């Protein structure tokens, strides 16, 4: 796109590994850090898509 | 004695250990949009300079 192609995506953040032949679909926030997110995703809470 | 936009200084910086932690105590850091390198891993990936 000219503009922008915004319709593919790919993760960043994981908790750990990912073993062969599985699918992670999670639209979560990645609590880094000690502040407990809430859902508010701030600094150190960053979308993993 | 920070610079302005038009003039800017470059530091070449070859030989250091580059931990990207301090400076989560600078400041609350209200700007920070980062690039595909993901920022929770900064340590692992090495930089020629
Ligand atoms: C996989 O299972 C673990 C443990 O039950 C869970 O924490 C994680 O969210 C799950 N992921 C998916 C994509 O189902």
């Amino acid at each position: 796109k000219v503009s922008g192609n915004y319709n593919y995506l790919y993760r960043l953040f994981r908790k750990s590994k990912l073993k062969p032949f599985e699918r992670d679909i999670s639209t979560e926030i990645y609590q880094a850090g000690n502040k407990p997110c809430n859902g508010v995703a701030g600094f150190n809470c960053y979308f993993p898509l | 004695r920070f610079a302005s936009v038009y003039a800017w200084n470059r530091k070449r910086i070859s030989n250091c250990v580059a931990d990207y932690s301090v400076l989560y105590n600078f400041a609350p850091f209200f700007a920070f949009k980062c690039y595909g390198v993901s920022p929770t891993k900064l340590n692992d990936l090495c930089f020629t300079n």
